[PDB]
């Protein structure tokens, strides 16, 4: 158990390591604990990331809803969970994604990528601000 | 100020039915009663990074008919973007310190939208961005349909040819779907079908559409037969089997057409419309072209003037 | 961080190296339970990284590959909860597969072969000589895949 | 079997002083007493993926002098690698089922080494791989230095021009460093300097070398002045300042040269050696080129014939 | 004289089962007991008007193994046909006054046949004519199927990839159809299907064949999986959707393959066979290529030497 910081729980197997990379989580001096392929009651196998004295940026929380929808973000102070929730899905995602339309202007020019995210069971939809094309987030994750 | 004053005109998706009606009403008025000094003291940039005959020349003619001056280029090869490595962002950043509006056509999707991010208070008018949108084509298309049909609702509209890469039909379908009870017939190669996002839009609004492998299937039903060119400069090499027009309209295919049916085509045509069609009463693609003048004048007047009185 | 019954514990990894080891040698591409502590107190190093991989063992060669990033690490081999083997990585003769030759005109980039470099100590740095093009480089400028 | 029987000949760095001496001893013997049928019933591939006059033609001539047949190509453009997208690996995999040895020159460093990984039991002889190695040049070079100087140790050797990209000097320096007491002068533009891996090797063996900015500085003490061409086809555009030869040798620069001194050049030369040098008694680059026959005959004999020649 | 003495070898459709068996019997004999002087005093033209690695080099190697000399060209660019406008007919008319046989590959179908009409008494051997025939590929293919399967009848043979333009499968299918009880599976994109004239021939002989959309469908029953490259240099632009290999064989697809099954490919391959297949025991395309020597030695011997070899 940790005193203060974040525990990202119920991460799908083979996703925990990806999160470490993308959110640059290990680029800190703060103590970190990681469990990969842990046994899970509701999931069977899970990944788990603990980061002391550290909280996810608003950006990272938004990005988490895409990569790991059913994951659990626990906020912790004085050894207690003072905040527990799945990451709130945003309607817009900037910077991190790459439009799969190869003739999109956003590849050649100094602008930040931007997608209108639309939760759409099953696959969540991403519409590019520039080319106006829409894609499954399964396809957009091919950055 | 009028609802379009100082607005960017990028995508039909950002315009309402009232917006489109306003341009059409304004276009009808300017056609009936010219305003040669409406845009006096305006200088407008005409920036075409991609080939054009109708869109550039009608746009520039329109500016002159309203008394504005014009600067720009019909090719990017002799701009600093062409020879010195300049980004499009920077290009727009400087040109928008010179002019009162920017008309732009460009080979990539999104170019116009991007321009709006560097153009500050200077409005950008999308003359075509890759295979995405072509708003002013839709404006003159609507104007033409209205003129010949007396209405923009409860129409039977066939769109033929390259629907996938046809920015013309992307914008037109979205516009007609803002009106009531229109019905669509899509006649296209499988590889060049109307994109799913257009279809989904039609579904959400409860608009009827269907696919057909022949013009004759629907000739007797249509009020507007809208023909398109295969966009070969847009095709992936894998799609080269579709370079030739799959559907070829000839004068003899019109024998069972409704008397008041019009054949439209944003042009240029290659072979998808035979020249023997030109003399039939149904041919209206050149009159359609002509209407680009009044639609584009209307759009320019509304964007650059707070109020018009006519 | 918690004891394991069977597998490998890579202990005394320098700070900021643990993640690099996981990325480079693809240690997380498995279904075995992994446990990692980053920025743990050492009282020997100040700060350390620690990687535990269950039911998984590393040969002398695989252990030696670690020498380029954690030369003074300790690799513990574990069975029935006991440390049955401790070893320290020694510098390997070669580094294969994981690195990319920085010479753009090297044949290794165009053809179906695996990368390979001879390893040697130069002036208190590590020099890497490509098996193919025979050009030599500081290990710093030889990127991973 | 002789130590070189069925061996790949890829890099001088792989050979010992004993190997080099064996080639030279065999070269002397075949020159004195030709053996026109030694490689009777061999068929050897001559595969050049970049340009050559001397290396390919002397190699092929040497094969014929020993009675072997020759198949191959002098450019890749009409191989299936050139037109159908085949990898070098598959190219070697099939050619190695036809022939008894493969001689190859290639524009990418490491190509010969790679070929050995697909050639099975068929020896690969490196006629040059990018800016890396040129072992048979070194063999004929050593033969020529030996002929003209009477020895291969305790020599003063200057190397001039493009040392960074000269596969010739990479191989020759490594080779001369295997003999005792040789001293090197490197005369090169800074951008085209002798690579560090070569310099390190010299240091490690305790061999003296120094850099010089002119030829005249060392003319009085050199036994061998090894001139080189700027390898313009290997230069990054960032290095185009050095395309023109920085050091031009003329007949008049030879005033203070030792009587025994020979001017060598692996060739082709551009202007780094003026034509007026040709008639001087120090000019030996054409003689050097002719020695390629004896060195290359010797190497083929040693690789393809199990017994030492007599 | 043996039945093939002085015969043109243009099309498998011109040869009988007996002819094919004669080549294979002769191939076996020469492989077991080489005859390095059999074609001593022959000079043979090797004339390639399109790219080749295997066919040209194995043919030339075979000529040298039998003691014949070789003249020719590996591309037409520096012939008088290439630079002075000469017809193929006049080219053959003069070359046939020099040499004892002509081996030719050409990008137009029917070129070898035409050559026979101008070559007088000089035999023409077709090393490939456009997308038509490739008889010597078929000979080595048959030799390889025989070596690995122990027979040429009652086999299950799948052919995969570009069947429309593969001269290889045109010739091989016609050849295998001359033996009894073989069964064919054709796995091809619809646009590149096996031509009707081949299918008709199978029907007429009562030979079973079927079309399949996957390799896995037939993997469990095939003795020979004959993979092919998409002949991109022959495709009409209308067929560019098929440039990329539609069927990719990997090591894992071989789980249910019979133990005796061999994977063949006339080569070069692009990606239709993954490199991981190379190490599996079913991979036999390099062995196949090496068999070209024995088949092509046999053919030259039979055409140029009146007696049967022993
Ligand atoms: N001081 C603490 C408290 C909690 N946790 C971690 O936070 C996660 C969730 O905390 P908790 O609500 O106490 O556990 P659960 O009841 O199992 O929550 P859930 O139902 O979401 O699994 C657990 O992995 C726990 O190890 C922690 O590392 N440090
Ligand atoms: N069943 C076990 C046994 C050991 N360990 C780990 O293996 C490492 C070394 O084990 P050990 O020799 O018992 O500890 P030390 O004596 O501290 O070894 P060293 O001096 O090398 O640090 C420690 O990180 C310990 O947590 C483990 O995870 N599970
Ligand atoms: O090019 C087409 O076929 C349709 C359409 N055509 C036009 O706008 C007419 P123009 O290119 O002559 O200005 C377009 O999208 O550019
Ligand atoms: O090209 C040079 O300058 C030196 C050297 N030259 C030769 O080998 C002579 P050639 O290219 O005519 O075979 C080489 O590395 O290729
Ligand atoms: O090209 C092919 O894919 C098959 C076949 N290939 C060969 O004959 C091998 P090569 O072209 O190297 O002589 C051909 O028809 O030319
Ligand atoms: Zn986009
Ligand atoms: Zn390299």
């Amino acid at each position: 158990a940790i005193k203060r910081g974040t525990v990202i729980d119920h991460i799908p197997a083979q996703i925990g390591f990806k999160l470490l990379s993308l959110f640059k989580l290990t680029e800190t001096d703060q103590r970190i604990t990681i469990g990969l392929n842990l046994p899970s009651g509701e999931m069977g196998r899970k990944d788990l990331i603990k980061i002391e004295n550290t909280f996810l940026s608003e950006d990272q929380v938004d990005q988490l809803a895409l990569y790991a929808p059913q994951a659990t973000v626990n906020r912790i102070d004085n050894y207690e969970v003072v905040g527990k929730s799945r990451p709130s899905l945003p309607e817009r995602i900037d910077n991190v994604l790459v439009c799969p339309n190869s003739n999109c202007i956003s590849h050649a020019e100094p602008v930040s990528s931007s997608f209108a995210v639309r939760k759409r069971a099953n696959d969540i939809a991403l519409k590019c601000k520039y080319c106006e094309k829409e894609f499954s987030h399964n396809v957009v994750l091919a950055n | 100020a009028n609802p379009l004053y100082q607005k960017h005109i990028i995508s039909i998706n950002d315009l309402s039915r009232d917006d489109l009606n306003l341009v059409l009403a304004t276009a009808a008025k300017l056609k009936a009663n010219p305003q040669p000094e409406l845009l006096k003291h305006k200088v407008i940039a005409s920036c075409f990074f991609e080939a054009s005959t109708r869109t550039r020349l009608s746009f520039e003619t329109s500016m002159h008919r309203l008394g504005a001056s014009v600067v720009g280029f019909s090719d990017s090869a002799n701009t600093s973007l062409g020879k010195k490595g300049e980004t499009l962002a920077d290009t727009i950043s400087v040109i928008s310190t010179y002019v009162d509006a920017i008309v732009m056509r460009h080979p990539q999707e999104g170019a116009a939208r991007l321009a709006t991010e560097f153009s500050g208070n200077v409005p950008v008018l999308n003359a075509g961005d890759g295979s995405n949108q072509h708003p002013t084509q839709t404006l003159l298309d609507l104007f033409t349909i209205q003129e010949t049909q007396g209405r923009l609702d409860n129409l039977h509209v066939a769109m033929v040819g390259d629907l996938k890469y046809g920015r013309t039909v992307h914008s037109l379908t979205q516009a007609l779907a803002k009106f009531d009870g229109n019905r669509f017939y899509f006649i296209a190669p499988d590889a060049l079908a109307m994109p799913q996002y257009i279809l989904d839009m039609l579904d959400e609004k409860g608009i009827a559409w269907s696919l057909h492998s022949s013009i004759e299937e629907v000739m007797a039903e249509v009020d507007i037969l809208y023909m398109t060119r295969v966009q070969k400069e847009r095709l992936d090499p894998s799609e080269y089997a579709n370079v030739k027009a799959q559907f070829v309209l000839r004068a003899s295919d019109l024998h069972n057409a409704k008397a008041n049916m019009k054949v439209l085509h944003p042009l240029p045509r290659v072979d998808e419309i035979a020249t023997d069609v030109d003399k039939t009463p149904h041919a209206w693609y050149f009159q359609q072209a002509g209407n680009g003048i009044f639609a584009r004048q209307a759009l320019l007047a509304l964007v650059l003037n707070r109020d018009l009185v006519l």
